[PDB]
This record gives structure tokens, C-alpha cells and sequence, in this order.
């Protein structure tokens, strides 16, 4: 039975003709190839330096998510059912009042909305419609309250997001065990894969205190990857040099691609290096072609 | 922003950076770093009390109010006395405090994030000295057959806010390469731990790239440049 | 343009020669080693089809003749990444009858109903038991593919590669015909770094199992320029431990092939 | 001299060194090296029992007279079993015996020397092999600085009264450099494991030095040339 | 260049091996650190120091200008080791006609193991050789300088010892109870050939450089790295410490220099270039 | 305390005026500098090697105190005497039987030796006496204690042959904390008793990690290293010396570490200049 079809954030994809959802940002979703997250996979979108452009996301998928559940209450003139609820495994309880509000300045619709970092969601999320999960309790435990909480919902868009994955003041250093850490992935992915008509997954990570060897272990356990740099000083320097004539046409860093979805599971090699670009606009987060000077 | 104006004010600490990291060699020692610190911080007039513990220290500097020997005293009652020695939880008008250690070389990897967070407080500030060239113990025991918990040097550099590198400049004739070399098999050359020597500057940003700069500091006239 | 080929693996021009089966106390391994951007669904897919179906249709645009199979011929898909619905979607797609494949899943409920509160000894034995129990009931024809063992390593703490060996590799492969090991080669292309003694416990499996191999199949991508007209490059070379077979002069045939995938469809061609 | 001759004798098991050691990688195996052995052994008349021990090999070779499969009973079980296929201390000169270890890399190293202090005989030649990259296990022994046991190569060496290293004759239009690091990605390139190859010799007397000889081995036709 | 002329020794600004302002005060700890070859035993080393705090001055390599002592005839020394034995110290101060009131000696190696190490723990024996060593300071006030040479070996003794142990309950408690401290230790584990111990015997390098850092002054004796002929034994460099003096004279500091020894029978010389 | 002031076997060293002992071989004792070990020291021989030469100069070293505690005939009362007690460290219990025999200003503080003959009569278990090293060394130490002092004025001499060998010693004596003690234990032993009790030893380097190396270097008093050559200077030596069958040097031997010369503060390094030659009745070194 899965998601009724009458689900308003749900798209079929133009390649594999399966259930497919936005994550907030339509460039992300067109990067992705499938201009969405299909249902039952994931994404990763790791970090070079101490930089946290991706909370952005995060915030993103977590507002979209309430986004929709809040206009399915609403159901204007209609019965849209948009249901969504979310999942958040962290113990920052201020993320649930950080996610940005809607844009309300100067083909299928309804899929993507267009929001503002400036304003803020209002009103505050319920705690039905959002749940926090501590990562500081037993792996066995963690799933079973997963489990749990997806059981409940059983007819509702259930997106996991783990902000900020693998963070030095947010695990104990037990955590960091490959053991534990690797436990808990394949375990999550499990779940994922079995309530494959409902659920998925967004998480990102900081590279710049993780081993290789966990980082391999971890690109191979997800389902796609995204690696974000940002530029050096001469690169910086030079296009400051040629573009402060114009505030708004400086990016902040390069993007990469490694692992696609399903693309790359049937066997094609699509790894680009260096050839999108990211901007952090005052509202907005846009990515576009990347162009050398 | 001229850097040699930023360097003065977080040296006279005007800055709200918590965490100060100061790395060394044997080529070239740090506590005349912190004379330049004291001496900045009583040039501006703002005498804040100063908080030093014991580690490889046993003369008492002057410039200290407090003196914590925390060489033969456990972790959890040091943590305890760094608390009561401390100001108050919350005050909006209480002074702010500085806090001085030798090294950081004597805690375990296991506690550091967790020492960093309890002492942590928007009241006082900590400086602190890491030695490059000491490394610490992995075989006492010996986990799952990785830890994967990054070392010592990456934990701190990733989790403080200012990055302080001091390296020695030398007059003699002999190149950097040799000194590395007679300072590995341990016959020391003369010309070293001078008054003059060699500073990189790391900053983080607030929002995104840190930024980087480097200087020539002489201890005698109190008198920073910025080397080209 | 370039010119189409026909995969061929040993001498008698037979890419999986059923005489394997007939010849009795006889195990032999294959290995399939490939890095995470060249993903072997094709291989395992095609593998099957030949053994069942009785030739590599998919590959060799059915250019030769149909060699005898089918015969209740089956075979054993266990896989420690994908659980049971992948390989089923992937298989739909041939033709082939599902009452000659058996899907093991390792990826669903494994860490809750297997790794808490009970001991490696006790792990290992069940899974072996789970093995041994589908290998029983198709004892004549039965090719045995596992993909990605050595993540157990991971899961499962304080466990060395040498026990795995022992307990889990060695006592499967004394109770089948053919064994073919699906691994991942990310380990060894870590560029500006090296991991040959910071991370040796797992090369160890990887290279135990190539010397216990007979046959070696490589899956990279171009280490020159990018060039949009081929994906990789597969390379089919000697294994490290002789054929347990009877012909002796059924050699295997070292080469490499550009491989290019599509729309599901990969075209082979050397240059 | 011609140590072709000497390379000769100490194939068909004529001397008396007690112990034969091999080298070897993931680029040549050694299970040629062995299969020459037993063809010369038993061209001379020196057709001697062979006893196997199983590590890693699951197919019995045809000329194996015992097999025993030691990946699942542990160290003094192991020992009393290969033992009890052995005379007791007072061996007949009727025939000698020959024991074959498919891989050293598996014992602890700790127990090593007693192991060979256990099975070694008089009328018996330990002939085994070790491979190069598979690097041992530290479970067994404390990390500790106090532990100051050497390693399992040298030890092995050390003790070992001769000592056979085999490499990969190279044929194709690549260098070892290159060879080398294409191993070192794991990108396995063509003409590897062919039936050609290398040979180094050491063999240790005690009343000298030891010495070395380099030896090109075709494993078709027998031939053992002088490099 | 090619001076034969032997040279006097001088270590400070003021022009004296050993000032005794580093008595005349309370709180005011001081450390040299002399680093010495298995080549180069620096008994003379030992001797010159010894004569210098209780006769006045250097005499066996100096022109022995004669001063008068820099305190009361008291003046004491101790010396402690655990490679050598009494009859060894005693045998090379009797040469000197040096007082047996006038130094004490502790013996680290008779029957040490036998009596200390076996059936006890590692609090008990440090606890023990840090009493032993306050006795004789409590025995005397102060100007009472200890030298203790090689003091590393129990890393090697004691099993599982860390550095950071050792400092922590054995130097640095003996250290806050004396005026001035000598470290005299071999440093032939980084003159390996070939062979970079630091990654692999990390432990033993650590007590080095943590006591090149707490030091003042630094005096390293070495065999020539180009080899010549037999007109001279070894090098003598001496270096500033990692930490700074503790005096009240701001205007003194520590002169770097080098020299040029040769050793002959039981008498060793000094000059320069 | 104390020995026999006319001892046969102990003279006034040349350059220090202490007393001596021999070694066995007059070279050893020409090369230590002071004609002879003087006594309360030791001495420590290498070999990179996997061959054996050491082994004939530990037999040498306890034939020669055999040798002068065998100067008490049935025409006993002599002004000479030679009482001397050997201690061996081993498991390996017939090396006792294998000490060869004797060839044929200070008179008989030196003997000539062949290394074909043997010792007859063999030693009795009152002179020569073993102990297991496979014990622990608590034990070891109050056995070796408990014989010196039941010896009132007898000249002991200790040797130990083949030190660290796998096959001799267990893995667990390996830890650096035994052996350290072991060898601390024993020097403090030898300097209690400074005027009567010396120390030998040999090992072999080619197993042991060169940290142990250098700690057991300092350890001891005196270290003599010796190296053969390789298979070219062989064959350049064989032609060379074609109608010469007697001046084909096995190896060279390096001084690193000397008798109290170096404890004072000398320098005594000398590499490649003295080769060695197991001559059928005699150690010969001599110039490179």
C-alpha cells in the first residue's frame, strides 16, 4: 500500500518512474540527476574545513518536511493529505526552532516551496509532528525507538535527518568505535530499506577530523555522496580582485560528486570533480555551473 | 583591517575567543609568548585575575594570583578546583578571568573534549600549550584493533578558536635542514630559543574561512611586525 | 566504429564449463574485486544467466549457440548490502524462473537479531548454519555468490581475519562447488595517504582470498583522461592456486576488455 | 662448483637440514616450489611419506599421504595428532618422512620455537612457507614497549638452516617499479603467476658463513639455469 | 683559528661556573642538564662541579686564580646513581682531596633489585626513593646542591613506567625540595645508525625532551661527527635551557660557546679553535 | 675479605696497578690494553653473524680458571695456589665436557691452548657448577648470592655463553624489565665483590632490536665486536693468499668500549683496523 498517491510531495522520476521527493532546494535536486530523493535511499553531503554550510540543508529538509505537513493541516478548499512527520537524531533541541520560515517576497507545483533564511517558521513545530532521538544511548536502544516511532506513523512521509554526523562535543569518544558507528549506519539502512515506500534519510559530516578509513567505510554504507571545498586564499584574492565591482557575484566554494543514486548502483561511472559551484546567497543557497575565470 | 592591529587586540585579549592554543619545539619555548601577554594585558589597564596550573612548572611566575599543582591531584578534584577557584555560574558584571597551562600534554585523548566543555565559560577565557614534539602513549591499552578517534594535535586544533605557532629565526650560518637534523640526533647548536623569533597567526572566522598571517616578534622592544 | 566481442574466461572458449559440477570433491573460488564507482551488477547478472540459462546473453548479444542447462540447475545469492528485493527487481528482468535462485538476507534485522547479547562464536555458527541449511537442499548445481563478507569484520568486535578464515570462509567453501567473492577495493586507492600497516587487518582478507583464488576479475575506471565512450576497464587474469580440474590443459586466458554500460546494456571492445 | 648439483641434492631430500623454509607473495605462489620437490624426491627413489598440514588448502594434492585439517582444533590437540603419525624418539633407518606446513602465518608467534621443539625429528624435514605481505597478528602478543620479541620473519629466518625466496620473472613490457605499484592499487596486470621464475638459495653451515644462490627455474621442463 | 693555548671555563655572563646567588634566596630551583655519549663519560664533569660548589673554584681545568669559597665550609654535595657504585665516587673525589665531610653519596645500585623492586608496587618503590632522597636534605640546610646521573633506567626497571609518572611523582617532588638540580644522562638512543627509534621508542625520547624543556642550561659533550686525529678527544657545547633563570638579576644571562677537549691519563684539558 | 696475596693468577695491571686476570688468549688480554681483565669488570663480545666464535673464547675463559684451579697436586702445600670456582649460566650442561685441554718475569699466569684436544680429566661438579635460566630471576640472583658466600676466598669466575637465544631462553625472560634486572643484578654482584668475582658474556646482534642492543651495551664494561667478511673478500683474500694457507682473515674486530680507560673520559673507538683468525692452536688477531 505504501504512500497513498494522493500525496502532494511526491513525484514520480522521469528515469526509474518510482516515488520520488524534493529536498528543499530545487539546484540539489537537479544536481541529484533524479531532481529529487527517491523513497528507500539516502544522501551524504560531507564537509572540507571547519566551514557548516550544510546545517543549510539540514534546516532545508527539516522545514520542507514540516512545510508540507503544515499545509496538509491546512487543506485548503480540499483534501490534499500532504502528511509528513520527521525524525531528528541529535541532542541540539534549539535546531527544531532554528528551521527558516517561507518566502513570500516580490507543470507540477506544490512539489517545492521557496524559502528565507531571514524569517523564521512560525508557528513553533508540535512535538507530534517532530521527535528528537538522544545519540548518546545504546545502539540496540536508538533502533528500537526508531523502529518504534516509524510503526506509529503508519501512513506518513517519514524523513530521518541526522545533523552534523560524527561530531567530537556531540559523541563520546566510545562512539567513535568502528564498531558502533558502523553498527548504527548498517542498522539505519536496514530500517530504511525495509518501509522502502515511506521513509529516507539525509545526514552530513565533517572530514577534517575523520580518519580515511572510516570515511571510506561510511561513503561505501550510504547511498550517495556530495563533497564541498571551499576556495583558498590566491583564488579568493584574484576573483576579489575582478568582481567586487559586483558584491553578488562571488561564490564561496567548489562542489563534487562522487556517488550518485540508483544511477551509479547499476554500474555507471558519473564521478565529476570540480565543475558546479556553490553560492550562499543572503536568502537563498543556490549551486550553478562552475566556470574558471 | 590592519593584521598588526588585530594581533594586538587578542593579544591584549579584548577578544571574546574562549579557546588559545600555543604549539612549540625545543628550538623555540613559549613563556615568552606569555610575558608578551601579561605585559599587553596590564598596558591596557584591564588587570584581569590570572589562573595558572602546575604541570611542568615549578617556579611561581610573578604575574600569577592563583598557583594550582595539579602534578600529584586526580582529574575530577582538579576539575573541582578549577570550578571553585572560578567566578560565579552567572554574573553580568563580574570580571573577566584568565586561565594559563603549561602543557596539555598530560591529559588523556578520552577526557579532553569533555575537560574543554566543563571549564568552558562565557566569564573566563583559557590559553593553554601543546608540545609538538612530545608524543604521548597508545600502548597502555589497546581497543578494537582501531579507535579511530583522532589524535591529540587534530582534537585541539579543531575544537579552539586562535592557533598560535612559534618557530625560532636564525642568524648563524647553518641552514634549517642541518638544525632539524642535529636537533633529531640531539647535539644542539648555538643559536637558539633567541628573542626574536617567528609567529603564525590562525583566526576563525565567524562565518566560514579562517584567515592566517605571519610576524616577527622581538620580546625586548615589544614591537610586532608583519614579514612580507 | 569499434567492434563488438564476446566474453570468454578459459581455454575451451567457455566462460562457466559445467564439467565443474560433474567432477566430484572438487571446490574451486572466483574472485570479483571492484572499486565503488564501478559497480558489478552485470557481472553477478550475467554470471547467473550463464549458469542457469546456459550463456551470457546480456553480454555477447546472443552470438553463439544455446549449451545445454536449466536442468534444475539453481543457485545461492547471499549478500551482506542488499537484502533481498534488489537482486529480485534486478533478476526480473531475464526471464529467469524463481524457482532456480535462492536470495539470502543479510541486511535486515541482522544487528538486532544477531549481534546483542550474544557471543562471535555463537554468530558465526548461526550463519553458518543459516548457509548450510539453503546449500543442503540443492546439492547437484549450486554456485554459491557472496558479496562483501569482510564488513562483518566491522560489525562484529574483536574479531580477527585469521578467525574468519577458520569459521565462517574456509567450511563454506569445503561444502560447495564453486564460490565467488564479491569484494570492494576502496581500501587500497586512498590517494596521499597509505594504509599499509594504519589499516592492515583488512588488506589481510583481501589478499588471503586472492591467494586462495584461481581466477581474478578487475573492475577500474581509466586511469587516463576522462573518455565518455567507455566506462572502465575489466581485466581477467591468473588466480593464485591451480584449477581443481581434470583436463589438464585447460588453462585460463589473461586480457582486458573496455567495458562501457548504458541503459542497462554494457558494450565490450578492446583498443 | 656447480651449485646446479647442489640445488639438485638438496631438492631430492638427500641432506639432512631439518627444516626448509619459503618465501613468497601475492605475485608467485609457492605450491610450484612444492610440486617440484615431491617430482624430484620421488624421481630418485626418495619416495619418502609426505604429511600435510591445512591452513588454507581445501583440495587434497594427489600425492599427499596424511591430511589433517588444523583450522579448527587448537595448539596441543594440533601437536599430539601430527606427533602420533611420527616415530617415537627412536626412528627406524628404514624411511625418513617429510611434514608440509601450507602457511606459517596462522601459529602465534610466541609459540613458535616450542612448536619446533616438539615436532622436529631426526627423520623428519618441516617444509614450509611464509608469505611476504600478510602481516601477523598482534592480538597475540602485548603491544607493551617491555615485549621486545623480534619478529616473525626474522625469527623464522634466524632459525632456519635453509632458505628459499621465490620471485616473478617479469616477460611484458612494464618494470618493477611499475609492477610494484600497480600491486600496491590492487590493479592486477597480465603475465603474473606464470611458470617461470627466480630463485635465491641460502644455505647456512656450522663451521662458516652461509651463501647464496640465484637460480632461474622453469617449472615445465625442469630446468634450473644459472642466473 | 688553531688555538693550543688551553682556555678557562666559563659558563655565565658574570664569568663564573657557578654563582652562588642561587642560595642566597628562597624558591629559586634550577636545573642543568648535561648529555653525555656511551664515548664520553663526564667524570671530570662531576669533579669540576663538585670542587667548584664546596673548594670555591675550578682548579683541574682552570688557572686556578684561587678564590675563596662562595659560602661557609658546610657547603655540601650529594650524589646518587644508579649505574655506578660508591667506591667509584669515592675513589675519583680522594684524587681531589676533597673533605669526606663535605659530600654525601647514595647507592642506587647494591642489591637494589633484590631488596626494592621484587614483591613491591610502583607507589611504594617511588615512594621509598623519594624519602630516601629528602633524608639527606632534611639532614642539612641549605647550599646543598644533589646530582643524581642516569636516572632514566628505571623506564627499564619498573615495568609499565611512563614518563609522565615518572616526572610527576619523582622529579618534580624532588626538584620543589632543592636549590639546584643536575640531570646527567646518555643519549645514545638517538645516535642509532640508520635507525629512527622516535616512532617506535617514543617513551625514552619523552623524559628527554620534557627535561630539556624544565632546564636552564644545557651542556652536551660529543665525539667529533668528522673524524680526526688523536690531538683532541671531543666537542663541548653549551646552550641555553628552555626555561628562564630563576634570579633576581635581570641583567644576567647564559653564554653560548664551544670547546675542544682532549683526555690523557687522568687529566683532561680545554681550549678553543 | 680478600685473596691470597702471592696468587699465581693475579698481577698488578701495567697501566694502573691493579689486579689482572687473562682471559685465556694473550691477544684479548693485549688488545683490553691492560694485560688482562682487571678484576670487578666484564666484558661483552658480539658477532653479526649467524656462525659461532664466540663459543671457543667463553671455552678458553673458563679453561684457563679450570687450568689454575688444577694447581693443586698431592704435593699440596704449595706457595703458588690458583683457587678459582667457575659459574656457568646455561641449560646447555655439555658444553662442560667439550673444554679442550692444554697445548702440551710472571710464570703460568698464561696458558697456550689446542682446541682439537680435550680436557682430561673432566671437572667434577665441586669446581664447575650450572644454573638453569630458566627461572625466575629472584631465584637466580639468591642462588648466585648463596654460592659466593659459601666460597670464603676462592676466585670465582662467571661466564655466560650464547646469551639470548630463542631456543635457550623463553619469550616471556624477553620482556626488557627481566632481562634489564637480570643484568643490573648481576653487575651489582660483581661490584659487591669487586676483588675476587668476573663477569663474561657473549650474544649474537642479528636478532636482537637496537634499543635492547644499546641497553645492554651500557650495561657492561666492555664491548668487542666482530664481523666476517663477504663472499667477495673471500675469494679476493683466497687469491691473494694462494700459497698462503695460514693469513686468510675470517673477520675484522671493532673496540667500542674499554676497561676503566673509558669510565674516565677517553676516547678508544677503532673501526677497521685489527683482524681476526681461529687459528688451530690459537685466537690470532692482529693488524689489518
Amino acid at each position: 500500500m505504501g504512500l497513498d498517491s494522493s500525496h502532494v510531495g511526491v513525484r514520480p522520476s522521469p528515469a526509474t518512474s518510482q516515488p520520488t521527493t524534493s529536498t528543499g532546494s530545487a539546484d540539489l535536486d537537479s544536481i541529484l540527476g533524479h531532481m529529487g530523493l527517491p523513497l528507500g535511499n539516502s544522501v551524504l553531503v560531507e564537509e572540507q574545513s571547519t566551514t557548516e554550510f550544510h546545517s543549510i540543508l539540514g534546516k532545508l529538509f527539516a522545514a520542507q518536511g514540516i512545510v508540507h505537513n503544515r499545509i496538509s493541516d491546512s487543506s485548503a478548499d480540499k483534501t490534499r493529505n500532504g502528511d509528513t512527520h520527521v525524525i531528528v537524531l541529535s541532542l541540539n533541541q534549539m535546531f527544531a526552532k532554528e528551521l527558516p520560515g517561507i518566502y513570500k517576497g516580490s507543470e507540477y507545483k506544490d512539489y517545492n516551496h521557496q524559502f528565507d533564511i531571514t524569517t523564521r517558521l512560525m508557528p513553533a513545530p508540535i512535538a507530534s509532528e517532530l521527535t528528537f532521538i538522544a545519540p548518546t544511548q545504546p545502539v540496540s536502544t536508538i533502533l528500537s525507538q526508531i523502529e518504534q516511532t516509524i510503526k506509529r506513523n503508519d501512513k506518513k512521509l517519514i524523513r530521518i535527518v541526522i545533523p552534523s554526523l560524527l561530531h567530537p562535543a556531540m559523541y563520546p569518544p566510545k562512539m567513535f568505535e568502528s564498531s558502533e558507528i558502523i553498527g548504527l549506519m548498517h542498522g539505519v539502512r536496514s530500517l530504511v530499506k525495509k518501509y522502502y515506500e515511506r521513509v529516507v534519510l539525509f545526514a552530513s559530516i565533517s572530514i577534517d577530523i575523520i580518519t580515511p578509513p572510516l570515511l571510506v567505510l561510511l561513503r561505501n554504507m550510504f547511498d550517495s555522496v556530495i563533497n564541498l571545498e571551499p576556495f583558498n586564499q590566491e583564488m579568493t584574492e584574484f576573483l576579489e580582485r575582478v568582481y567586487k565591482s559586483q558584491p553578488g557575484k562571488i561564490q564561496h566554494g567548489l562542489v563534487h560528486i562522487l556517488k550518485l543514486p540508483v544511477f551509479t548502483d547499476r554500474g555507471e561511472m558519473r564521478v565529476l570533480k570540480s565543475e558546479w559551484a556553490f553560492k550562499n546567497g543572503r536568502k537563498k543557497f543556490e549551486i550553478e555551473q562552475w566556470g574558471i575565470p | 583591517h590592519n593584521p598588526v592591529i588585530l594581533l594586538k587586540r587578542i593579544l591584549s585579549l579584548t577578544e571574546s575567543s574562549p579557546f588559545i592554543l600555543c604549539l612549540d619545539s625545543i628550538a623555540q619555548t613559549s613563556y615568552k609568548l606569555i610575558q608578551e601577554f601579561v605585559h599587553q594585558s596590564k598596558s591596557k589597564g584591564n588587570e584581569y585575575p590570572i589562573v595558572y596550573i602546575s604541570f611542568e612548572t615549578v617556579n611561581k611566575p610573578s604575574y600569577c594570583t592563583q598557583f594550582i599543582d595539579a602534578t600529584q591531584m586526580d582529574f575530577v578534584h582538579l576539575v573541582k578546583q578549577i570550578i571553585s577557584y572560578l567566578p560565579a555560574a552567572t554574573a553580568t558584571q563580574a570580571k573577566k578571568h584568565m586561565v594559563i597551562i603549561d602543557s596539555l600534554n598530560y591529559i588523556s585523548t578520552e577526557y579532553i573534549t569533555r575537560f574543554l566543555s566543563e571549564i568552558a565559560s562565557p566569564h573566563c577565557t583559557m590559553v593553554a600549550t601543546y608540545h609538538k614534539d612530545i608524543k604521548d602513549e597508545n600502548r597502555t591499552v589497546i581497543p578494537d584493533w582501531n579507535n579511530n578517534y583522532p589524535d591529540k594535535l587534530t582534537l585541539l586544533q579543531f575544537m579552539a578558536t586562535t592557533i598560535v605557532d612559534i618557530d625560532v629565526v636564525l642568524t648563524g650560518t647553518l641552514d634549517t635542514e642541518e638544525v632539524s637534523e642535529l636537533l633529531n640526533e640531539f647535539r644542539i647548536p648555538r643559536g637558539l630559543n633567541n628573542d626574536i623569533f617567528q609567529l603564525r597567526l590562525v583566526n576563525k572566522r565567524k562565518s566560514g574561512r579562517s584567515l592566517e598571517y605571519d610576524f616577527i616578534v622581538n620580546s625586548n622592544t615589544h614591537e610586532y611586525e608583519l614579514l612580507s | 566504429s569499434v567492434q563488438r566481442q564476446d566474453l570468454v574466461l578459459f581455454s575451451d572458449q567457455s566462460v562457466l564449463p559445467a564439467h565443474f559440477f560433474q567432477d566430484s570433491n572438487s571446490h574451486n573460488l572466483f574472485f570479483i574485486t571492484h572499486q565503488s564507482c564501478t559497480q558489478p551488477l552485470w557481472m553477478i547478472n550475467a554470471l547467473v544467466e550463464t549458469h542457469v540459462l546456459g550463456s551470457p546473453s546480456s553480454l555477447n548479444e546472443s552470438s553463439s549457440s544455446m549449451l545445454p542447462s536449466s536442468t534444475r540447475s539453481h543457485a545461492v545469492l547471499a549478500s551482506f548490502i542488499h537484502e533481498q528485493n534488489y537482486f529480485t527487481n534486478s533478476l526480473n528482468k531475464l526471464k529467469i524462473p524463481s524457482n532456480n535462485y535462492n536470495v539470502l538476507d543479510f541486511l535486515s534485522d541482522f544487528i538486532v537479531n544477531n549481534i546483542h547479547n550474544k557471543p562471535r562464536d555463537k554468530i558465526l555458527s548461526d550463519v553458518l548454519a543459516k548457509f548450510s541449511a539453503a546449500i543442503q537442499n540443492n546439492p547437484t548445481d549450486t554456485i554459491v555468490i557472496i558479496e562483501q563478507p569482510e564488513l562483518l569484520l566491522s560489525l562484529v568486535s574483536g574479531l580477527t581475519c585469521s578467525e574468519l578464515n577458520n569459521k565462517f570462509i574456509t567450511p563454506l567453501l569445503r561444502q560447495c562447488k564453486v564460490l565467488i567473492i564479491v569484494s570492494n577495493s576502496d581500501i587500497f586507492n586512498i590517494d596521499e595517504y597509505d594504509a599499509s600497516v594504519h589499516s592492515s587487518n583488512l588488506q589481510n582478507f583481501y589478499k588471503s582470498s586472492f591467494i586462495k583464488s584461481m581466477i581474478n576479475l578487475n573492475l577500474n575506471p581509466l586511469k587516463t583522461g576522462f573518455a565518455k565512450d567507455v566506462t572502465g576497464s575489466l581485466h581477467v587474469c591468473r588466480g593464485g592456486a591451480p584449477i581443481a580440474t581434470s583436463n589438464t590443459s585447460l588453462h585460463v586466458v589473461e586480457n582486458e576488455y573496455l567495458y562501457l554500460n548504458e541503459k542497462e546494456s554494457t558494450k565490450l571492445f578492446y583498443r
